[PDB]
């Protein structure tokens, strides 16, 4: 428990030294800081996303790019919280109209051989996978509360800044106000929202074992 | 003594008998030779480890031979013996391959052919919790869903994960109160430490004609766990082997009015029952005269018709599906269309090709494409395969071609020259594949084919459809005296030796072999040997009331070019089988002609082509 945050404050510091130090190019020609420059050039345009590459992360610090393959959930958070502390010491002082620091959605690509939908055995639960396919559907974008704040009903006590977890998982509202049993409601005025879609991915046509209809995810 | 006065379930659960059984199984695993001095479970475990399969087969008969006591304990309380055998086979493998811990760290032993094959309607309450072997078709299968195996929650008030409870397939697991903050409440799972396992549910039902004699066919459920999932598809014939396990349901109790429980077979071994060296074939193909010797191997009973035997043999192996370099997508499928008066063994020609071929299907014309269907088991409105996608590489045997409906007719033609279907149905918009060769037989109008008119009249078929067929054989009848005895004697004798008081081995393995190990080539010495015929015959036909050999006949001829590359392994185009290709492509055209033209064109060409 107390070693949890003490590990994190040592991972969120080694994920920050990766963006801040990784270079490319040789010594004869000349170098190029690959991710500071993209952070700056994407922030100043108003985009807020970098595209980290897994081979680079592996070649810089070999342990991190393994955690990221095994526990991607609780480590993408540290990565996206270091991308926000680096995009702060690079673009500041922001000129006039913006002075609140945005949030950086760290995507990530790779150059590794793809699996297939028929090779998703349950031992791959919560591991980065990489599958090809064909989009078959597309929902309409919706909202998804990220940082939500509630309020009691009778005594009007507030308990704010509550953070939702990402993905498709809800939240369990308390029942112990400290007032009737479940006195808590959501305050619609104070809840930050982000978009979210929901696609449908069909497996490539030349990989069906040819007795049936292709499966999808 | 390994048999004392308790319940077989509770004898084996005691520490003493447990350890005795544990050690007893190892000695059989390590030391068991089979009629040649081979430790079978030394090579078999190896062949399992060369593939990362975590599933070991134990034939029951040998277990009974080398072990008299376990093969009697087994089908009495198999929910624990099949657990002890797991830990035995583990410690054996981790000795024959000490690193295998990096592959799944868990072994399941299947069991092959218990001696008690059974029916699916004769399962009564006597068999609750007893190993069982059955049979029957499977008629559904859900998707491979993941199920909890070793769940582990986490408390909402203390950030501490509760105990790793195991999941039993009858009741949702129930965690107690947090031993760290006594915060009894609605815990949620912890997706990171929980272990999952594959899962699939199928609905098996009695075989069609086997036992369903004068009643309706019953059915049962089955649950395939981790390694077994996707061992069988709707339509397969399997034979389960699994504990017959019951569980309480609250709905049946509210319909039947009595306390009634549901039952399900926790499958333990699934073995399909369906249809799945050259040094002879070298000289057998080098006979140089394999044509005659193979023609009279198909159509084994039906006498005569060595004409249509030729065409159908050409069709069976096929041709060569070359891809034109100009993006024109020529097809490599031979489609046939029989026709003739009733009573001439057309349907038998269809049924025998059902057998001899492979991956074949069948249908009547009185279901052709994928359609929305409410699943028997899953109760979801899925999409099911039709009858032209189940021959995506083999053959499609159509019967009663005339009786097709307008939708069926407008759907059959699309797949001929495109071989690809789209389905924008209520389910979802897809575009699948269909590469099949069509073998159908129509009927003559007026109850008899009369060759005064063209064939395009007695067939009763839409005209751009007949063009989508390569061969057009016309069957008829004969009253010749000398053949009456020949056919009679044959039928009578075939009724003498069928009742309870090249063979079928060379050509099946041969359609398997010759399908694969040939890739016919195409030179350009025949490219001008044919045009000298076309320039003549086009005029010869257009002169009268007919349309000459057109490009869609040259395509069929050039397809049947390679039709003999599969029989001879020749694979090189020569001016020899071009004499055959042109001969056949005119054989299937002079018959579909007029009264005096079917003979005038004969007097010209049948004497011209130097048959
Ligand atoms: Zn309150
Ligand atoms: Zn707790």
């Amino acid at each position: 428990a107390d070693e949890g945050q003490a590990r994190k404050s040592q991972l969120q510091r080694r994920f920050k030294e990766f963006l801040r130090q990784y270079r490319v190019g040789t010594d004869r020609t000349g170098f190029t800081f690959k991710y500071r420059d993209e952070l700056k050039r994407h922030y100043n345009l108003g985009e807020y996303w970098i595209e980290v590459e897994m081979e680079d992360l592996a070649s810089f610090d070999e342990d991190l790019a393994d955690y990221l393959y095994k526990q991607p959930a609780e480590h993408l958070q540290l990565l996206e919280e270091a991308a926000k502390e680096v995009a702060d010491e690079v673009t500041r002082p922001r000129p006039s109209g913006e002075e609140v620091l945005q949030d950086i959605q760290v995507m990530l690509k790779s150059d590794a051989s793809p699996s297939s939908i028929r090779s998703l055995k349950s031992d791959m639960m919560s591991h980065l996978v990489k599958i090809p396919g064909i989009i078959i559907a597309a929902s309409a974008v919706r909202a998804k509360a990220t940082r939500i704040s509630i309020q009691c009903r009778s005594c009007r006590n507030t308990l704010t800044n509550i953070a939702m977890r990402p993905g498709l998982e809800g939240y369990a509202l308390p029942r112990k106000c400290n007032c009737p049993l479940d006195p808590y409601f959501i305050m619609p005025d104070k809840c930050k929202c982000v978009d979210f879609q929901t696609l449908k991915l069909q497996e490539l046509p030349d990989a069906v074992p040819h007795g049936e209809m292709p499966r999808h995810m | 003594e390994d048999l004392k006065g308790h319940s077989v379930r509770e004898w084996v659960s005691m520490a003493g008998p447990r350890l005795e059984i544990h050690h007893r199984f190892k000695n059989f695993l390590r030391t068991h030779v089979d009629s040649h001095g081979h430790n079978v479970f030394k090579e078999r475990i190896s062949d399992m480890c060369k593939e990362n399969r975590e599933s070991l087969v134990v034939n029951y008969e040998d277990l009974a031979a080398r072990e008299h006591v376990l093969a009697y304990f087994l089908p009495e309380a198999p929910a624990e013996l099949l657990q002890i055998f797991d830990e035995a086979a583990l410690e054996v493998v981790l000795a024959m391959y000490p690193k295998y811990d990096r592959i799944t760290n868990h072994i399941h032993v299947r069991i092959s052919h218990l001696p008690l094959v059974e029916e699916l309607r004769s399962l009564r309450q006597l068999h609750l919790n007893q190993l069982i072997r059955t049979s029957g078709v499977v008629t559904s299968c859900t998707g491979v869903l993941p199920q909890l195996s070793m769940v582990k929650y986490n408390c909402n008030k203390c950030n501490f994960v509760l105990g790793p409870f195991c999941q039993s397939q009858n009741q949702e697991v129930k965690p107690g109160s947090c031993p760290e903050c006594q915060s009894a409440g609605p815990f949620e799972v912890n997706m990171e430490e929980t272990i999952y396992q594959n899962y699939q549910r199928i609905r098996i039902q009695e075989s069609p004609g086997k036992v369903a004699a004068g009643r309706l066919p019953r059915s049962k459920d089955a649950i395939l766990l981790a390694d077994l999932v996707d061992s069988c598809k709707p339509g397969d014939e399997i034979e389960l082997t699994g504990i017959y396990h019951n569980n309480y349901d609250g709905s049946l109790n509210t319909a039947n009015g009595f306390p009634v429980f549901a039952t399900v077979i926790l499958a333990n071994h699934v073995a399909k029952k369906d249809n799945k060296d050259v040094k002879m074939i070298t000289s057998l193909s080098k006979d140089q005269q394999i044509g005659e010797k193979i023609f009279a191997s198909i159509a084994p009973s039906i006498y005569g018709h060595e004409d249509i035997k030729r065409g159908l043999a050409l069709a069976l192996f096929g041709g060569e599906p070359k891809n034109p370099g100009g993006k024109h997508k020529v097809r490599g499928d031979i489609n046939v269309l029989l026709c003739g008066d009733p009573g001439t063994a057309k349907s038998q020609f269809l049924k025998y090709i059902e057998k001899v071929s492979s991956r074949a299907i069948f249908t009547t014309g009185q279901g052709l494409t994928a359609y929305v269907q409410r699943h028997p088991v899953s109760r979801e409105w899925t999409l099911e395969a039709g009858a032209l996608v189940l021959a995506d590489r083999g053959v499609c045997l159509i019967d009663e071609f005339d009786k097709m409906n307008d939708q069926d007719r407008t759907s059959i033609h699309e797949a001929m020259e495109q071989q690809s279907i789209s389905i924008s149905k209520a389910g979802i918009v897809t575009s699948l594949q269909a590469r099949c060769t069509v073998i159908a037989a129509a009927n003559p109008i007026g109850g008899r084919y009369d060759p005064s008119l063209t064939f395009s009249e007695n067939v009763d078929l839409t005209e751009p459809i007949i063009s989508r067929f390569d061969i057009l054989c016309v069957v008829r009848d004969t009253v010749d005296p000398v053949q009456d005895e020949m056919l009679a004697r044959f039928v009578v004798g075939s009724h003498v030796r069928h009742h309870p008081s090249l063979p079928q081995e060379v050509l099946k393995k041969y359609i398997i072999y010759a399908k694969e190990r040939v890739h016919p080539k195409l030179n350009q010495m025949d490219q001008d040997k044919v045009a000298k015929m076309y320039s003549d015959l086009r005029k010869e036909s257009m002169a009268t009331g007919s349309i000459p050999i057109t490009v869609r006949h040259i395509e069929s001829m050039i397809r049947m070019a390679e039709a003999h590359a599969r029989i001879h392994l020749r694979d090189y185009v020569i001016e020899d089988d071009v004499n055959m290709a042109i001969r056949v492509m005119l054989e299937s055209f002079i018959d579909t002609q007029k009264f005096s033209v079917m003979r005038s064109m004969r007097k010209t060409f049948a004497r011209y082509l130097s048959f």
